[PDB]
């Protein structure tokens, strides 16, 4: 079992290939894609082989698709470090990007790009002798992010059906660069792929920006900072896929343990510890504290107040030296001196997963490596704030129609806006029924 | 310079706040949706807090706690006492079928067909008078609660006094002091309230702050013991107290989050 | 809080801590969609290149 | 993305001339076209506006119906860096009419241009678009200039159409029938561009007579804030950057509704050894005395803005300051529009200066600009003073009637969304 991870649009790439750095790192294959570790050249049936596959001259090359509406970006990845880990089918480049436009990326020059892709999907699906899912990585407000994923969301519901799909949308923040009609771009991409993904982690841009000036003392964080914390995170839940173990060990794990409702797939993620790489000596926290400090909105992918919110479903991930017993204690402490209360159709329980390889940092970066760390993939209704501002952002421009033109002219109509945003008024008020009594 | 928005114009004691803040020539008022404000005099009813506190280089405050509406509501501060371990001798009992164990017999079958069910006050301590202990408390970003020292308390038959001159009768016709008779036992219930509700509506890591004045109904029986009647989360204030509290207000929550006792520090 | 499903690996172990218990589109259609958009642009653009002649 | 840049008329040329000049300074390229930059970000996307014997040749082509103007350009310190095929006028001029321009004497040249240009087009890998130069109140570059925009956009339907149109000013005027000229190509922009920043001759004096104080201004006075201001705007499409941004993106951010495609530039150090602070740079930046339009942003509404911070400079610091502008100055910015104001900061600072600011904002205060153009027009229509000129071309009342009529809608528009 294989997972075909795909990547759209600026951020997607950008990210995937610090995903895929701190992949390489962690299973130790170098950046020739020779593993010295492996001893089954160009074969073996081993956990990272979900990500991975070997060649007869024993590189291991990622499962995955780098695609973008322009091409620098991905002529980055090309001509980087891991350039040769990918290989260049992998890497699927256009003329011109959508110019922030969902309807730009998803009609005018989605229909152009679409096969292509698909056709690439598919050799990897092909060499993938059982492929569990896809993985997706994209921005919510970026054209190809939005309008190109969707349309190849809704394409792989149809060519692969069955296999699942992961989401890893970024949610707009205006903080970090941000194009103005990017509210738009995201309730148009959300409402297309509501159906089309299965479980939905987002990350917003806003949460972790300050979580960089915060916890490594970073007053201007770049991309770089923002897409290497990030990767620590997907590596997290990630690594279910990549190593052995019992606990979301096939994507459709994630779903089950963590999706009670269709609509419902998006999980609140939180991660500890962020410590600076800078501060030459750090204290160790312990299992209690890292597990503590799941339930602070700060280390919260994406700002919210669980407090106000039920819990459908909650999964804490241990990397490092943590014990069950730590756990255990860490748990019945923090229940008691925390405000968490779970749906009356959810019993009140907590999955917990360890792995005992400690967490793994980038040489070099700005995060310090840690003995311990833990994230949490909560499934609560606080969640729906998000969804509200955004929302609202769009109601201000839409009631002037602002912007809506050149959607318009790229063949869109002035009535899927009303649809989106429909549906996600429905999402809103799901999100208030589960949880809100 | 410092930006508020008020969004709630019948909130007297807020609508002089805001008056001072204009008066100190450091806080002007925006529209009422205007999104750079520093602070949001905010609605008492379906108040937005999951958009405060994300506007980028902002500092935002909010005239409300979130999540204080528990220890306001008549029924939920009856559910809030029951529940809460922590939260319980000072409180009136109050109220399914449990009511019927009735079984004094006084309340406050016809009424039943007529909401929560405590037991009247038979006896009431009457200057024969009976009065209302009105006390204002704020709490701050930090979650310090403060009381406001100026208090007011609002022929009985079987079947506005100052704080100062309520202690003068007391002192003359009970030998004893306001502060000993009764002023003793409602810090110590406002403290309970508000300590047992903090964990839930602290907002000292969220990313808005809050503040909020509240103003506690206490009733003294013979015995010159006091008993919780309800939490006021949008309290109003003595008109001649009503300056010394804005001001204070503004002093106190304003100030502190944007600097430019008349209360009491039960919790700091 | 009682400890269940606890499976320990090389790589790692797993439990799951309970507190307490508790109380599609066609091809043709996506296709048909996006043909669409097609006709109404192209119009658009005839409308335009009209304009441009008189 | 190559950007096919297109000067046409006397003002036009000059002012497009500078502009070359400046950007090749920039980009490190002398008047032979060679390179001597010392960093390669100079070259990393001079393919925006040059075309390479390791030589970059400018992506323009020149027009005018008179010789005198181009030979000028060409007897210029960088005549030679221009490609001689691109090159292309007439001798018959246009005696300041629009008509003799655009339907007259211009109907003829114009198939001259549209073929450098569909040459130009063809080499260009990824054509971003136009870019166009020229005086609304003229006669080539106003009347011409349109109706090479019309052609244009007839031909390259899917390219963004943008235009530096230098607005005529009492101040700064040549002739009586300026306005009428003004007014019919104001028409012609409204429709037929997607970007216009608006050069008003009479503030870019105004600057210059105060502020810079400097009694009596020449055009090239007015023409050196031109080309810094140019630079400034086309600063994100020359250099590479976070932001890179191109004409098509550009359009995206900065038009909530097409007919409002108008923009107010700005700049600021208005020229000098004192860098200005960040905080300095933002006060001058959105500065009335520092936009090239003479219009006052308090009296309309901020839709869109957009700020470039070239030269190094604390990027925090840069970012405080536009915070707290738009906090300050929340009742300019439009509600409906959530973040309407971004801004983008280059490390290569404009040419001897330390650090500069430019700002490009789409304000309801613009309208201004169309109601002095539309006042005088109506001055001059009521009485049919001059019309002769045009109607001697084959033009008619009613054509002046038209275009009066929808420069006072344009203006209409931006008042409505202003309140
Ligand atoms: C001031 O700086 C500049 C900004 C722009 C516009 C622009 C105009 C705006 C705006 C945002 C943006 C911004 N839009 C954008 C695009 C892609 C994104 N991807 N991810 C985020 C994101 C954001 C620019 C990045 O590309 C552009 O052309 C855009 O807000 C209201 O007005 C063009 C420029 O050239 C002239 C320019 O130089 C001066
Ligand atoms: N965290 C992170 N966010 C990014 C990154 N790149 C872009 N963004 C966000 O992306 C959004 C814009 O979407 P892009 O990824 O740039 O757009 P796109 O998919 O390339 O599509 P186009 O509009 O055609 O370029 C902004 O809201 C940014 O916050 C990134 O590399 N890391
Ligand atoms: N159990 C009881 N015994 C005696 N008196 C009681 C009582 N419950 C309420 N009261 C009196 O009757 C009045 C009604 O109580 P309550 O405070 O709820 O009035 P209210 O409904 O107007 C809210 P508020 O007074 O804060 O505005 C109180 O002022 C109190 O003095
Ligand atoms: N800023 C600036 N304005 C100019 C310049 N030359 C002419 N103008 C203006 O252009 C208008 C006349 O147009 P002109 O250049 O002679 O157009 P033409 O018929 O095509 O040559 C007048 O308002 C002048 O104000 C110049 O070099 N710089
Ligand atoms: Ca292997
Ligand atoms: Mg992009
Ligand atoms: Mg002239
Ligand atoms: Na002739």
């Amino acid at each position: 079992r294989e997972c075909i991870s795909i990547h759209v649009g600026q951020a997607g790439v950008q990210i995937g290939n610090a995903c895929w750095e701190l992949y390489c790192l962690e299973h130790g294959i170098q950046p020739d894609g020779q593993m010295p570790s492996d001893k089954t050249i160009g074969g073996g049936d081993d956990s990272f082989n979900t990500f991975f596959s070997e060649t007869g001259a024993g590189k291991h090359v990622p499962r995955a698709v780098f695609v973008d509406l322009e091409p620098t970006v991905i002529d980055e990845v090309r001509t980087g470090t891991y350039r040769q880990l990918f290989h260049p089918e992998q890497l699927i480049t256009g003329k011109e990007d959508a110019a922030n436009n969902y309807a730009r990326g998803h009609y005018t020059i989605g229909k152009e790009i679409i096969d292509l892709v698909l056709d690439r999907i598919r050799k990897l699906a092909d060499q993938c002798t059982g492929l569990q899912g896809f993985l997706v990585f994209h921005s919510f407000g970026g054209g190809t992010g939005s309008g190109f994923t969707s349309l190849l969301m809704e394409r792989l519901s149809v060519d692969y059906g069955k296999k699942s799909k992961l989401e890893f949308s970024i949610y707009p923040a205006p903080q970090v660069s941000t194009a103005v009609v990017e509210p738009y771009n995201s309730i148009l991409t959300t409402h297309t792929t509501l159906e089309h993904s299965d479980c939905a982690f987002m990350v917003d841009n806003e949460a972790i920006y300050d979580i960089c000036r915060r916890n490594l003392d970073i007053e201007r964080p770049t991309y770089t900072n923002l897409n290497r914390l990030i990767s620590q995170i997907v590596s997290s839940i990630t690594a279910s896929l990549r190593f052995d173990g019992a606990l979301n060990v096939d994507l459709t794990e994630f779903q089950t343990n963590l999706v009670p409702y269709p609509r419902i797939h998006f999980p609140l993620a939180t991660y500890a510890p962020v410590i600076s790489a800078e501060k030459a000596y750090h204290e160790q926290l312990s299992v209690a504290e890292i597990t503590n400090a799941c339930f602070e909105p700060a280390n919260q992918m994406v700002k919210c107040d669980p407090r106000h919110g039920k819990y459908m479903a909650c999964c804490l991930l241990y990397r490092g030296d943590v014990v069950p017993k730590d756990v255990n204690a860490a748990i019945a402490t923090i229940k008691t001196k925390r405000s968490i209360q779970f749906v009356d159709w959810c019993p009140t329980g907590f999955k917990v997963g360890i792995n005992y390889q400690p967490p793994t940092v980038v040489p070099g970066g700005d995060l310090a490596k840690v003995q311990r760390a833990v994230c949490m993939l909560s499934n609560t209704t606080a969640i729906a704030e998000a969804w509200a501002r955004l929302d609202h952002k769009f109601d201000l421009m839409y009631a002037k129609r602002a912007f809506v033109h050149w959607y318009v002219g790229e063949g869109m109509e002035e009535g899927e806006f009303s649809e989106a945003r429909e549906d996600m008024a429905a999402l809103e008020k799901d999100y208030e029924e589960v949880g809100v009594d | 310079m410092y930006t508020f928005v008020v969004r709630d114009e019948n909130s007297s004691v807020y609508a002089e706040v805001s008056r001072l803040l204009l008066a100190t020539g450091q806080w002007k008022r925006l529209r009422k949706d205007n999104p750079r404000f520093n602070l949001m005099l905010g609605e008492r009813n379906r108040l937005p807090f999951g958009r405060l506190g994300h506007e980028p280089g902002l500092v935002q405050l909010v005239n409300y706690y979130r999540g204080a509406d528990k220890l306001c509501r008549k029924a939920s501060l009856v559910k809030l006492i029951k529940t809460s371990p922590e939260l319980c001798t000072w409180f009136p009992e109050s109220y399914r079928e449990v009511f019927l164990a009735y079984n004094g017999n006084v309340w406050i079958s016809e009424l039943l067909d007529f909401h929560v069910i405590q037991k009247y006050l038979e006896k009431p301590l009457l200057l024969h008078r009976k009065f209302d202990i009105r006390s204002w408390v704020l709490v701050d970003h930090l979650y310090n609660i403060y009381l406001y020292r100026e208090g007011v308390l609002r022929p009985y038959n079987s079947a506005e006094m100052f704080f100062e001159e309520f202690n003068q009768y007391l002192m003359d016709a009970l030998n004893t002091t306001l502060e000993n008779s009764i002023l003793l036992q409602i810090k110590h219930i406002i403290r309970s309230c508000l300590m047992c509700i903090e964990p839930a509506i602290s907002t000292k890591h969220l990313h808005y702050q809050s503040f909020q004045l509240f103003g506690f109904d206490f009733m003294v029986d013979e015995e010159l013991k006091v008993w919780l009647i309800e939490v006021n989360g949008a309290p109003a204030c003595a008109q001649k107290l009503y300056a010394e509290l804005c001001q204070g207000i503004v002093d106190v929550a304003i100030s502190s989050v944007f600097p430019l006792s008349i209360f009491i520090k039960l919790l700091e | 809080m009682e400890v269940i499903e606890l499976n320990k690996c090389t790589s790692g172990q797993s439990f799951e801590v309970i507190l307490k218990p508790p109380s599609d589109p066609s091809l043709e259609e996506i296709q048909k969609k996006l043909e669409a958009a097609e006709e109404r642009r192209k119009y658009q653009e005839a409308e335009l290149l009209k304009h441009l002649a008189e | 993305r190559e950007i096919v840049h297109i000067q046409a008329g006397q003002c036009g040329n000059q002012i497009g001339a500078k502009f070359w000049e400046v950007i090749s300074d920039e980009h490190g390229i002398d008047p032979t076209g060679s390179y001597h930059g010392d960093s390669d970000l100079q070259l990393e996307r001079i393919n925006v506006y040059y075309n390479e014997g390791n030589k970059y040749v400018p992506r323009a082509i020149l027009v005018d119906l008179e010789p005198g103007t181009m030979d000028s350009v060409r007897s210029g310190p960088f005549g030679q860096i221009f490609r001689p095929d691109n090159f292309v006028f007439g001798q018959s001029g246009a005696g300041n009419n629009w008509a003799k321009g655009h339907y007259t004497e211009g109907a003829e040249l114009v198939d001259s241009v549209l073929d450098v240009v569909r040459k130009e087009s063809e080499s260009c890998d990824c054509l971003q678009g136009f870019q166009l130069t020229h005086s609304l109140g003229g006669g080539t570059g106003s009347g011409m200039g349109t109706l090479l925009i019309s052609k244009i956009r007839e031909e390259y339907p899917d390219r963004i159409m943008n235009t530096f149109s230098v607005m005529p000013s009492p101040k700064v005027s040549d002739t009586v029938v300026e306005p009428y000229n003004a007014t019919l190509s104001v028409h012609q922009l409204v429709e037929n561009t997607d970007e216009t920043y608006c050069i008003d001759n009479e503030a870019l004096y105004d600057i210059c007579f105060r502020t810079l104080k400097l009694t009596t201004p020449t055009y090239g006075d007015l023409n050196h804030l031109v080309s810094a201001t140019m630079s400034g705007v086309t600063t994100c499409l020359r250099f590479p950057g976070q932001l890179n941004a191109d004409l098509r993106k550009l359009a995206v951010n900065m038009v909530p509704f097409p007919r409002l495609h108008f923009f107010m530039p700005g700049f600021a150090p208005l020229t000098q050894y004192r860098g200005l602070t960040v905080p300095e740079l933002t006060q001058q930046m959105f500065d009335s005395k520092n936009m090239m339009a003479a219009c006052d942003p308090r009296h309309g509404r901020y839709l869109t803005v957009a700020a470039i911070f070239r030269g190094r400079m604390s990027m925090k610091e840069v970012d405080e300051q536009m915070l707290n502008v738009q906090n300050k100055n929340s009742s300019y910015f439009v509600e409906w529009i959530p973040n309407n104001v971004k801004t983008a900061v280059c490390d290569i600072p404009p040419r001897g200066l330390k650090m500069s600011a430019t700002f490009i904002g789409n304000s309801t205060a613009i309208q201004e600009l169309f109601k002095r153009i539309s006042e005088q027009f109506t001055a001059m229509f009521r009485r049919k003073a001059f019309l002769h000129w045009y109607t001697g071309e084959g033009m008619d009342e009613m054509e002046f009637t038209e275009a009066e009529s929808n420069m006072n809608d344009l203006v209409s528009e931006y008042q409505q969304y202003q309140d």
